[PDB]
């Protein structure tokens, strides 16, 4: 009927003055667009459609055709920067903004996921976005007493829509708008449909990727309990943007940190650091170096619930990128912890696999791993114990590592490894 | 000397942009 007409064919049709011809014609258009295999976006756009697809959505008395015409720019703007650009320069953010009230659900869906798409185009468009107003109606489309009332569809999109508003930074969201839209997140957070956490989360995770005072607005809306609980859950949809969000927050202050661990986080990290997706390893152990950059009571904490093992399992055997992260982590508990702290951690195994990795090629890693072994002896001189590290270094076949790393194309690994064996092993 | 270090390279991440296949 409508399937597979040509480009001009939906020009004629678009270019009559009927409007019953120009609704065939831009459902011919929406099908080409609605095709798997590569839609002919540019085709569409370079025949002068966008305009006349806009005027379209304001037609309030041919509810159709605002619908055929909205999915169709939505198609349009769901490519490239190039093409998204377009269907912004045909006048249509105001125009999809002005569909958010529709009385029809399929249409004020359709300008959800348009509006969408823009803003997932970058700072400059989601800002473009919120400041022709769409933020208002968007919330008061999830202003009701239960969200489970709502179609599921249609709350997935407002919530994919909402995520994408949080997104991006350089600058990051406007704070006012922040502020608007983090109540009806936690809302969201709450629910019980996974892809609506799985966005939520995301969006949770955008809004702490910043500096100290985002992560404060996050924090003091008690969203910590419940992404340790997502934190917990079996969909990794799930648990990677929570992990990701519980990160970020501990990139913060002492206090902010403070908060992730009292709601729990730490319990949960023997199955994150565990975990069989690579991933989850590497940003569990990302979250738990800079958990070990905190305070000596909070470094306490991660000994109590017995995750320095896990430690030393990671850097033991691991991607890589795991092993890195957990140099990070072991060198910032060797700066900030206590002797009794640093006696545990030899006690536990850590210099064998820190010795191991001494033989990678990452020059950055083994500076810190050099780091990491001076905090050790500069706590065993305070023991006088320093010569049983020094021979515990020399059997398991370090010494001969570091004597190698004197001769580094790097200055101060040279310089730190050289330092090492005549202060040490003299 | 021990620092907090935000994420290496932060951009399974939902689509930026989604097309409608009905």
């Amino acid at each position: 009927g409508t399937v597979n007409w040509s480009v001009e064919d939906i020009v004629k049709g678009i270019n009559s003055n009927n409007l019953e011809s120009q609704l065939q014609a831009t459902q011919a258009a929406r099908k080409l667009l609605s095709r798997e295999k590569q839609p002919p976006i540019d085709n569409i756009i370079r025949a002068g459609l966008i305009p006349k697809f806009v005027s379209f959505l304001g037609k309030t008395d041919c509810s159709p055709i605002q619908f055929e015409s909205a999915w169709a720019l939505t198609n349009i703007a769901s490519g490239t920067s190039e093409q998204t650009k377009a269907v912004v320069d045909g006048g249509a953010i105001p125009a999809f903004i002005s569909l958010l009230a529709s009385p029809h659900a399929h249409i004020s869906e359709q300008a959800v996921w348009a509006l969408g798409n823009i803003a997932g185009d970058g700072s400059a468009f989601r800002d473009l976005v919120i400041k022709h107003g769409a933020i208002d109606p968007l919330l008061a489309l999830l202003a009701v007493p239960d969200l489970s009332t709502l179609a599921c569809g249609y709350l997935r999109n407002l919530t994919w829509t909402l995520s994408n508003l949080c997104r991006n930074k350089n600058p990051a969201p406007p704070l006012d708008a922040v502020e608007q839209i983090l109540p009806t997140l936690v809302r969201l957070l709450h629910h019980n449909d996974p892809e609506v956490l799985a966005d939520s989360c995301w969006a949770i995770s955008y809004l702490t990727d910043g500096p100290n005072e985002r992560i404060e607005m996050v924090v003091k809306k008690g969203v910590v309990p419940q992404l340790v609980k997502l934190l917990g859950a079996t969909e990794l949809p799930i648990v990677t943007p929570a992990l990701r969000a519980i990160g970020n927050i501990v990139t913060g202050t002492d206090e902010q940190t403070q908060k992730v661990i009292d709601a729990g986080a730490l319990a949960v990290f023997p199955s994150l650091l565990t975990n069989p997706k690579t991933n989850i390893q590497k940003e569990a152990t990302w979250t738990m170096s800079n958990i070990t950059a905190g305070r000596q009571d909070q470094i306490q904490q991660v000994v109590n619930h017995g995750l320095v093992p896990f430690l030393v399992g990671v850097l033991s055997k691991a991607d890589f990128k795991t092993q890195k992260e957990a140099a990070w982590a072991i060198t910032n508990y060797t700066s900030g912890g206590t002797v009794e702290q640093i006696v545990y951690l030899v006690h536990c195994g850590i210099i064998e696999p820190l010795m191991n990795l001494l033989s990678a090629k990452d020059t950055k890693i083994i500076q810190v791993i050099l780091d990491a072994i001076s905090n050790i002896f500069q706590a065993a001189e305070k023991l006088g114990e320093t010569e049983k590290l020094s021979i515990m270094i020399e059997e398991c076949g370090g010494l001969d590592k570091i004597e190698a790393l004197q001769r580094h194309e790097n200055e101060s690994v040279y310089k730190a490894s050289l330092n090492l064996i005549e202060k040490y092993f003299s | 000397p021990s620092v907090k270090r935000p994420h290496a390279s932060p951009d399974d991440q939902p689509a930026r942009k989604r097309l409608d296949f009905g």
